[PDB]
RNA sequence: UCGGCCGCUAAGAUUAGUAUCUGUUCUUAUCAGUUUAAUAUCUGA
């Protein structure tokens, strides 16, 4: 491959995933597809991570951990947890839950 | 190219025979709607009652387009080009 | 959809009145801007009743107005700025009933900006030039004279720019026949926007600057700058030129000031406060409006406080020159926007809100303060509040601003519908009843204590319940027992026992001497229920210091069957700026004795305001600040039994039809959930693409949601086709991760199939019928007071028509105030479907000529024209 | 003119001159001045007054 | 006679070779007045024929032609014939369809509310094209129609072409971007000042200064024409530590 | 072959994506190192 | 100086938006915040590609264009036909929603209130 | 992933800009600076 094109694609810089075992990924533009692509997905699957836009240009492993720690408390303060969060009455107006109730 | 841009006065922006009917902005010949004022500075001495686009002697009044006037490009300032 | 726009009734609010010989004869008039209305009144002075001669919807937003008279002329002009960017001289014609737009010169672009002149508008006393400034930057300087045929002329416009300037105020100085001058309070930011410790924005002071205008050299100067001890809130030109010592009282926090350019010293004398003031100590005091009346001998001023105390202001000259300024406490009357001295005896006030009045100057104008009375630190001057003494009331105009609530119900049994309108403000407050009829609308107005917020019918009874909040007040409680602790002071610093005894038997009325202003952060709040017939208060709760009631709903629960309760949703502790709230409350009473008395039952505290309470589905939803909760009754407390937690910011409303709730943001426009009784889940479905500041809402029907925003538009926006409002929540919560919607928001979008911008801000809407066998309308009500329809064309036929009506109007009849119509109706958003019958009726005002050229183009005759204008009138709304 | 942008313009500059621009609007509009002057409980007068003097500093010192 | 004025056509389809632009204009005008005559039916066929011409001076103005033509008998009679002669697989022909279009919504004005469904599929086709003429003259037209329909509620298919006419803002040929500039400032005064800050928002601050070169010199033509506009359509952004930058009185409930 | 007429009248090569004025253009293009790598 | 694009991620509310060259901005908190805003538009992707914005659409052999059904029924490929055509049988097209930008691969009771009568 | 380098547009006026083919495209050890969104480029070690 002419060294024009080389340096325009550029695959002279290098660029490493933790998440797919220090594999390195030679320019931009193959770096950016791999995390839709399989060796990510199986890394964020051993991970217990789904592999979404979320945790795309993370590559380091203590991170995807911490965001996916973060992201998963955002959702259930998101949600509505009708089993802690539904009020009832026993007797005489006792506030209580639904496992209570 | 420049538009004067000075605040505009009371004086009339003309136009030559040539230019006669074209917005002073956009260049159209078309649905003349404003009058185009221009500055002072733009009027004094021999400039007074020059064309405001070209520069020769003026016969019609400049009128800025429908267009211009929706845009509020008659608000811009003096429309006299000096380059 | 096609709308028409009518208006019912014109607001009454006015924000600038001037005064002069409008019609060039000896009697005097009053010019008068409500908003986006130029009006002219005249004073009848042997009865004393203000008859208004032409109203004239101007289809802008007149910033300034001022009257100006020539040298030697009789009749004076109005000159007027505006959001557009021209400044109009107009010139009423008495004979045709109609002002004249003598000239419009053109300066820049349309709206209230910052940097284009309008805002602020000076005159120079003897009429040979007028000043137009924005509060930024830009300053244009024409020059007025006459021709040979008498007729005014107006020069090119001489700028006074100076970067980084804020200005104040501007007011000509009456130089005589010397250059004339302009004085202007300035604040320069430049050196603000430049340290980052914020140490230059605490040392900026503002100046006073005279700019003079020499009328040989034909450009204006700044000549004189100086600056101010304490920030001037405004100007007052003082008399000159051998009337007087010419120069400006600057009015300022808790001073007014004399400065004059020359080796006048400044002479300063405090404002005068009332003795025993509840209000906040902390607060100041400013002249909110000004009036000066001339008489060939003497000038004097009027000035009116924040608390409605009219001052007679007079300075003391030798050899032209002022070495006091004096103050006696002239009467109090309700804060004004304008205060006007007629010439012929009559003081007018237009109330910065509620009713305006026009009283008798009976007396000319007690201790006589003055800037050459010793005074130490932390003394001040003090004068006793008394009951009018050198007024006499002769004519009270009423006005609705501002309209903060309305019902159109028949109450009455009447067949046709009554309008039950909440108007502002403060003590002055009222429920009115209109009804249309002669005694357009007549009112019956009664009393209240605070600002209401919102009502609600009880259907059983017809009985409003009404709930009062304001800001900055105290309650009955409070304020009983402040009294008690400064009577206590009084002693503590066998006279003082006498005056504590005087002081707590002293009761000044709210209503004419103004609520005391406690701090901020400070609510006042009652529920009340009111027989709408007579309107006579069953009922008063009188809720607890620092507890604002934001709403109110009455309701059944289907737990409980068949009694009625009532849900009052209150905020504790609230700070509107910066905005902080220490939670808040649902009180729930049972409505009892057939809707009369309110009984307790308990108290449900939320973490936020609960600013929208809405019976749904034999429960009720609240808006706790962005949650929408569904509550069921309970014994203790409400209890909560869903909540959708996706709204973007704060819910301002919620209206419920069938299973779909409409959630109104604060600012992020229109949310429709759906509820699923099963799954007992609250799920978005749908959303808007625009931001809007939703001060109101009302349903058209199952897919369509009329608006309104802070910014005075209405909207309707209604769902397209096959919008699927059954979507559900994942029960793993896995599709939440993946699915992101639609730009940041709901997967499907509202179309927005109207726009239209009314140019007052609208705070009630509701589709009604009006006129008994007529045509349902949606009615809206402005907080300046303006009643009108948006009313749905039938016809292509008819809606092609007043089209073409509008259309050749737009050009024919261009808005007086410089401003284009359509641009103006395109304020915010582009206007969209809906035509102006407010522009369509000027059709009957204009010149015969002009309306033979006009109905020739829509090949029509002008009483076939005026007669299709009057059907869709009457069809919907008498 | 004033406000306007361009690729070196901060969040500060861009805000300050928002805040700015709201201001002289509020005090242009009459029912939005009418609207804070009901919410606060304050004079119009004495609203736009407070408006003037947040127009020096709105958003709080410059970052540099 | 029909034919005498047929014949007199063919004459004047050689008078727009003229170099004194008095004499085009003149042309052109005649062209209307002969359509107003016979129809428009057979005087726009010898116009559609002229567009395969080399000379642009003479290919401009039969566009101008047409759409005097059109503007002469009303649109519908005139359109037909030219979305089929964009079917033409020539380039002169395509953007000389598309300039004519151009002249076309700048002479009806309002009128253009009745025709704005019909162009508005030729119009995306034309902004999809690889070719930059095709896409500098279809945002000329975009911009005309925009104006014209200004105030009849034609926002939704404006929006849609505004999808098209956007991605064009990183182009660097002079007379492609000077034509997307002045298709964004229409859509400002017919969309709305509202929806251009929403296009503009995200490049604003974008890292590359070929975004943020470009967002600013639109945002701050919207910003000119709409400064007070813009008061109700900037977003919330949030406090930090140092600043406040909430619009708090923008928050208070009545 | 790859020799095709596009909408705008111009010609194209399909196996390289070059674009070409008039056939010359595209005699010249397969004379040339793009067309014969292809 | 610079975040890096796991530690922004961390800082915003909406970690999925933030792109690899966010972090390199002059404020990656402001720009966050305006990709996460409701009803903001995203740059056109192709900001950052080294070809031109549509130059790579080519070697097809796209159909000439599809004229919409009402001026087709005319029969162009009667001037009262000719006026049904725009004002009676005239159909509104595929719109496509406020956002929806164009790139190079893209192509390949229940009445309502105030309707007229 | 296809940049960089050496016929068409403007109702132009009676000159300004811009697509497209051809040909050429620098192998780097290891880091640093200048730069840019990144890369490249340029300059050192
Ligand atoms: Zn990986
Ligand atoms: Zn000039
Ligand atoms: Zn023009
Ligand atoms: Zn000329
Ligand atoms: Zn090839």
């Amino acid at each position: 491959i002419p060294y024009w094109l080389y340096k325009l694609h550029g695959l002279n810089i290098n660029y490493n995933c933790e998440i797919c075992g220090n594999y390195t990924y030679r320019g931009p533009k193959a770096f950016q597809r791999h995390f839709a692509e399989w060796r990510h997905a199986h890394g964020m699957r051993c991970l217990g991570i789904p592999n979404t836009a979320h945790f795309a240009n993370v590559t380091q492993i203590e991170d995807a951990v911490s965001l996916w720690a973060k992201l998963k408390l955002q959702k259930a303060s998101e949600r509505w947890q009708p089993d802690t969060e539904e009020e009832y009455e026993d007797s005489s107006g006792n506030v209580v839950n639904k496992k209570t109730y | 190219l420049i538009f004067c841009r000075k605040q505009a006065g009371v004086a009339i922006g003309r136009l030559c025979e040539k230019c006669d009917g074209k917005c002073v902005i956009c260049d159209s010949y078309v649905r003349p709607c404003t009058l185009v004022r221009i500055c002072d500075e733009c009027n004094y001495g021999s400039y007074q009652g020059r064309c405001v686009i070209c520069g020769g002697p003026g016969v019609s009044d400049a009128y800025y387009c429908k267009e211009c006037t929706i845009q509020e490009k008659d608000r811009d300032g003096c429309p006299k080009i000096v380059n | 959809m096609f709308l028409y726009n009518l208006t019912l009734q014109r607001a009454t609010g006015i924000s600038f009145a001037i005064h002069g010989n409008f019609s060039g004869t000896k009697q005097q008039e009053i010019v008068v801007s409500r908003g986006k209305i130029l009006e002219l009144l005249r004073p009848d002075p042997n009865t004393g009743k203000v008859h208004t001669l032409l109203t004239v919807e101007v289809f802008g937003v007149i910033r300034s107005l001022m009257a100006f008279r020539l040298t030697g002329g009789t009749k004076d002009y109005i000159v007027v700025g505006s959001d557009s960017g021209r400044i109009v001289i107009l010139e009423y014609q008495p004979s045709k009933n109609m002002f004249e737009k003598i000239h419009q010169e053109t300066f820049g672009k349309s709206g209230c900006r910052r940097i284009v002149p309008g805002q602020f508008l000076a005159v120079d006393p003897k009429g040979r030039a007028v000043m137009i400034s924005a509060i930024e930057k830009q300053k244009l300087v024409y020059i007025l004279n006459r021709d040979a045929a008498a007729r005014l002329t107006i020069s090119s416009p001489l700028e006074a720019h100076k970067a980084n300037t804020l200005v104040y105020h501007v007011v000509g100085v009456d130089v005589g026949f010397e250059n004339p001058m302009f004085a202007c309070l300035e604040m320069d930011y430049e050196e603000a926007d430049n340290d980052p410790t914020g140490e230059a924005a605490a040392n900026t002071q503002q100046t006073l600057t005279f700019y003079e205008l020499d009328l040989g050299l034909n450009h204006v100067v700044r000549k004189y700058s100086e600056p101010l001890e304490e920030h001037g809130n405004f100007l007052i030109t003082v008399p000159g030129g051998s009337d007087g010592p010419s120069g400006v009282l600057i009015c300022s926090e808790n001073y007014i000031t004399y400065k004059n350019f020359g080796d006048q010293p400044d002479i300063r004398c405090p404002i005068p406060r009332r003795r025993n003031d509840l209000d906040d100590p902390e607060r100041g005091m400013i002249f909110v409006c000004s009036a000066t009346h001339k008489t060939k001998s003497m000038f004097f001023f009027l000035a009116q406080t924040e608390q409605g105390d009219i001052f007679k202001i007079t300075l003391e000259t030798d050899e032209d020159m002022v070495t006091e300024i004096r103050l006696k406490y002239f009467d109090t009357v309700p804060v004004a926007a304008a205060m006007c001295v007629l010439k012929t005896g009559f003081l007018f006030v237009a109330s910065e809100f509620g009713n305006h009045y026009l009283y008798q100057i009976a007396h000319l104008g007690e201790p006589e303060f003055s800037s050459a009375m010793p005074l130490e630190e932390g003394d001040t001057f003090f004068f006793q509040p008394r009951p009018l003494k050198n007024l006499v009331l002769v004519d009270e105009l009423d006005s609705l601003s501002p309209i903060l609530f309305c019902q159109i119900a028949d109450l009455a049994n009447e067949d046709t519908p009554q309008l039950y309108v909440a108007c502002g403000r403060g003590p002055r407050s009222s429920l009115r009843v209109l009804r249309h009829g002669l005694e357009v609308f007549n009112q019956v107005a009664f009393p209240l204590q605070y600002t209401p917020r919102k009502f609600v019918i009880h259907p059983e009874s017809n009985n409003l319940i009404i709930i009062e909040t304001d800001h900055n007040a105290y309650t009955e409680a409070t304020k009983a027992q402040r009294k008690q602790q400064m009577a206590e002071e009084m002693v503590e610093a066998e006279l003082a026992a006498e005056m504590a005894a005087a002081f707590l038997n002293e009761n000044l009325p709210e209503s004419i001497f103004g609520a005391p202003k406690a701090g901020n952060g400070q609510w006042a709040s009652v529920i009340r229920v009111m027989n709408p017939i007579q309107g006579n208060t069953l009922d008063l709760v009188q809720l607890e210091q620092n507890e604002a009631a934001f709403s109110v709903a009455v309701c059944r629960f289907s737990n409980t069957g068949e009694d009625w309760y009532v849900l009052v949703g209150v905020a504790k502790d609230l700070i509107l700026n910066p905005r902080s709230v220490a939670g808040g409350f649902v009180y729930t009473y049972k409505l009892v004795n057939n809707g009369e008395k309110l009984e307790f039952l308990h108290k449900t505290p939320v973490e936020e305001v609960p600013a929208a309470i809405a019976p749904f589905q034999g429960r009720v939803l609240i808006g706790v600040g962005k949650l929408l909760r569904v509550y069921d009754l309970g014994k203790k407390k409400l209890l909560r039994k869903c909540e959708n937690k996706h709204i973007a910011n704060y819910i301002s409303g919620i209206q419920t039809i069938g299973h779909r709730v409409i959630v109104s943001d604060v600012q992020e426009s229109f949310i429709w959930v759906r509820y699923k009784r099963n799954e007992n889940q609250l799920i978005i479905f749908a959303d808007d693409t625009y931001p809007r500041w939703v001060t109101t809402a009302s349903l058209l029907d199952y897919d369509t949601v009329a608006g309104a925003d802070k910014f005075g538009n209405i909207c309707v926006v209604r769902l397209p086709p096959n919008t699927n409002d059954e979507v559900d929540e994942d029960p793993t919560g896995n599709k939440a991760l993946w699915d992101r919607g639609l730009l940041n928001g709901a997967s499907q979008k509202a179309e927005v199939i109207m726009n239209y911008h009314v140019g007052e801000t609208v705070l009630s809407l509701q589709k009604t019928t009006l006129i008994p066998g007529g045509s349902e309308s949606l009615v809206y009500t402005t907080l300046s007071g303006g009643i009108g329809i948006l009313v749905p064309f039938t016809s292509h036929e008819d809606h092609d028509f007043f089209q073409h009506v509008e259309m050749h109007l737009r050009s024919e009849h261009p808005p007086l105030c410089g401003r284009d119509h359509l641009s103006f109706r395109s304020y915010y958003f582009p206007v969209k479907n809906v035509i102006d019958g407010d522009l369509c009726e000027q059709f009957n005002s204009m010149e015969p000529n002009k309306q033979k050229n006009v109905s020739e183009e829509l090949d029509r005759t002008p009483p076939e024209v005026s007669k299709k204008l009057e059907d869709i009138r009457t069809r919907y709304a008498f | 003119y004033i406000g306007t942008g361009h690729a070196d313009t901060t969040k500060w500059e861009w805000l300050v001159n928002q805040h700015r621009d709201s201001y002289c609007s509020y005090m242009g509009h009459f029912d939005l001045l009418n609207y804070f002057a009901i919410a606060e409980n304050e004079s119009k007068a004495r609203v736009r007054f407070n408006l003037m003097e947040k127009m020096l500093q709105p958003c709080g010192p410059p970052a540099d | 006679s029909a034919r005498e004025w047929m014949r007199i056509c063919f004459e004047l389809l050689e008078l727009l070779k003229a170099h004194k632009k008095a004499i085009r204009r003149a042309t052109v005008n005649t062209f209307g007045y002969i359509a107003k005559a016979i129809g428009p039916h057979d005087v726009l066929a010898t116009l559609l024929n002229n567009l395969k011409v080399q000379e642009r001076q003479n290919r401009v103005c039969t566009t101008v032609a047409i759409a005097i033509v059109a503007e002469t008998c009303s649109p519908f009679t005139v359109l037909p014939a030219l979305m089929n002669e964009y079917r033409v697989p020539e380039l002169n022909v395509q953007n000389g369809v598309l300039k004519s279009l151009s002249f076309l919504f700048e002479y009806i004005g309002e009128m253009g509310k009745d025709y704005i469904y019909a162009v508005t599929p030729l119009l995306e086709d034309a902004l999809m094209d690889r070719d930059l003429v095709h896409r500098q003259t279809a945002s000329a037209v975009v911009q005309h129609m925009s104006l014209g329909v200004y105030g009849f509620g034609c926002e939704d298919s404006l929006n849609h072409l505004l999808n098209y006419v956007w991605p064009n803002v990183f182009e660097t040929s002079p007379h492609v971007i000077q034509a997307v500039m002045g298709a964004l400032e229409g859509l400002r005064v017919a969309i709305g000042p509202c929806r251009m800050l929403q296009y503009c928002l995200q490049g604003l601050f974008h890292p590359a200064r070929k975004v943020r070169d470009v967002y600013w010199k639109i945002y701050n033509s919207i910003y000119i024409g709409s400064q007070d506009a813009l008061i109700a359509h900037y977003p919330r952004i949030y406090n930090d530590d140092k600043n406040t930058y909430i619009r708090y009185e923008l928050d208070y409930i009545l | 072959p790859y020799f095709m007429k596009n909408h705008l009248g111009s010609y194209e090569c399909k196996l390289c994506l070059t674009l070409h004025n008039n056939e010359g253009s595209y005699l010249a293009h397969t004379q040339g190192k793009k067309h014969q790598t292809n | 100086n610079r975040f890096t694009v796991a530690e922004l991620k961390q800082l915003v509310a909406r970690p999925d938006v933030v792109e690899m060259h966010d972090v390199t901005a002059q404020d990656p908190k402001l720009l966050v915040h305006l990709k996460a805003t409701r009803n903001s538009v995203p740059v056109p992707r192709h900001w950052c590609f080294k070809r031109k914005y549509l130059q790579g659409k080519r070697g097809i052999e796209k159909p000439p264009f599809e004229l919409p059904d009402f001026i087709k029924r005319t029969g162009i490929q009667d001037y009262q036909k000719l006026h049904d055509a725009f004002f009676k049988w005239q159909t509104k097209p595929k719109l496509t929603i406020h956002g929806d930008l164009y790139y190079e691969g893209k192509e390949f009771d229940r009445t309502p209130w105030g309707e007229l009568e």
